[PDB]
């Protein structure tokens, strides 16, 4: 019944600090090494350090040059990881992992904790229609979607017809740009023969800014 | 720092067939105890990494015996006798023989299927965005395979550069196809200087490049 539950997502301004919790259960907390591993978006795994709660012993990775401080609270079986002087490159998922003596390195992992680092301010997105059309040509089968643009921070959720339309839908991973803002599109292919029968609406939900918008994508 | 080097960076596999991933360490990961400290981790899509093989050849409980780990001095290898659709994800190799602990770049395992040409659609800027002073043009490459694809924008037959950004879906679990969007951004004013906006696609499934375009302000 071993389990590792980390704290929720975090959004921090550059130069600031973050402290991620790692609640452990199901084993003798004091006698297993807690390791911390990070993962920048679309990139590999990075060993950050380790702590032995039983004696507070800690080891770190040199690259972080002291910007990392690992602590452990025996009374609550919780391990902490504090990053200092945050920069954009520190934007990543942070995992806590538990060892089991006799070779079982990093056998248990937490669900991960997302930390995004930018100076952008919370903002709801603009929602534009990607209208279906064609007229002549050929290949009879229509594409339509929604341009969800200029929002911060992640994530945004998109559905179609309030969930009724799931087949054919493709919601692309958001891309960050020169502005602090994100942007993405949600597209779906349907029978072009149906543009006159089925009303299509994209349901954009941006929790961080409490923004919800339903945009109808009509032909033209 | 004991460097870990993995190959290939990407590895498509056909369900039922074999599959292998190679890892290489700068130093010898063997110890006096006899135990070699090489570890294989699998990160399934959207999930946290999970220990797959510990100390070179040891199978973690629950790992299908189809998986197996071997190695020789500094050359290590992960084998999947036959591949399941559930073995997809990024495989990382790592060492805990020396501080600081290090990983390999990882190997992204995906399902290899028959080539499929992209269906291409282009989207003019909505009039709503235009009144906002900006024009985004979207070209959609839908349900294709493999992932590799060249998408270039031509404006009045003039090839663009740095003017666009693309984003790609992850392999669909139903048909193993991908989807790519290439967005072009312009000023409302820079957009009304030109007439023909084209999206030209090159792909393994197309005898020759396929171009989809439109003339501004007219449908």
């Amino acid at each position: 019944q071993v389990q590792l539950v980390q704290s929720g997502a975090e959004v921090k301004k550059p130069g600031s600090s973050v402290k991620v919790s790692c609640k452990a259960s199901g084993y003798a907390f004091s006698y297993s090494w807690i390791n911390w591993v990070r993962q920048a978006p679309g990139q590999g795994l990075e060993w950050m350090g380790r702590i032995f709660p039983g004696d507070g012993d800690t080891d770190y990775n040199g690259k972080f040059k002291g910007r990392v401080t690992i602590t452990a609270d025996k009374s609550t079986s919780t391990a902490y990881m504090e990053l200092s002087s945050l920069r954009s490159e520190d934007t990543a998922v942070y995992y806590c992992a538990r060892n089991v003596f006799d070779g079982y390195w990093l056998v248990y992992w937490g669900q991960g904790t997302l930390v995004t680092v930018s100076s952008a301010s919370t903002k709801g997105p603009s929602v534009f229609p990607l209208a279906p059309s064609s007229k002549s040509t050929s290949g009879g089968t229509a594409a339509l979607g929604c341009l969800v643009k200029d929002y911060f921070p992640e994530p945004v959720t998109v559905s179609w017809n309030s969930g009724a339309l799931t087949s054919g839908v493709h919601t692309f991973p958001a891309v960050l740009q020169s502005s602090g803002l994100y942007s993405l599109s949600s597209v779906v292919t349907v029978p072009s023969s149906s543009l006159g029968t089925q009303t299509y609406i994209c349901n954009v939900n941006h929790k961080p800014s409490n923004t919800k918008v339903d945009k109808k994508v009509e032909p033209k | 720092d004991i460097v870990m080097t993995q190959t290939p960076l990407s590895l498509p596999v056909t369900p039922g067939e074999p599959a292998s991933i190679s890892c290489r360490s700068s130093k010898s990961l063997l110890h006096s105890n006899g135990i070699t400290y090489l570890y294989w981790y699998l990160q399934k899509p959207g999930q946290s990494p999970q220990l797959l093989i510990y100390q070179m050849s040891n199978l973690v409980s629950g790992v299908p015996d189809r998986f197996s780990g071997s190695g020789s001095g500094t050359d290590f290898t992960l084998k999947i006798s036959r591949v399941e659709a559930e073995d997809v994800g990024v495989y990382y190799c790592a060492q805990n023989l020396e501080l600081p602990y290090t990983f390999g770049g990882g190997t992204k395992v995906e399902i290899k299927r028959t080539v499929a040409a992209p269906s291409v659609f282009i989207f003019p800027p909505s009039d709503e965005q235009l009144k906002s002073g900006t024009a985004s043009v979207v070209c959609l490459l839908n349900n294709f395979y493999p992932r590799e694809a060249k998408v270039q924008w031509k404006v009045d037959n003039a090839l663009q550069s740095g003017n666009s950004q693309e984003s790609v879906t992850e392999q669909d679990s139903k048909d193993s196809t991908y989807s790519l969007s290439s967005t072009l951004t312009l000023s409302k004013a820079d957009y009304e200087k030109h007439k023909v906006y084209a999206c030209e696609v090159t792909h393994q499934g197309l005898s020759s490049p396929v171009t989809k375009s439109f003339n501004r302000g007219e449908c």
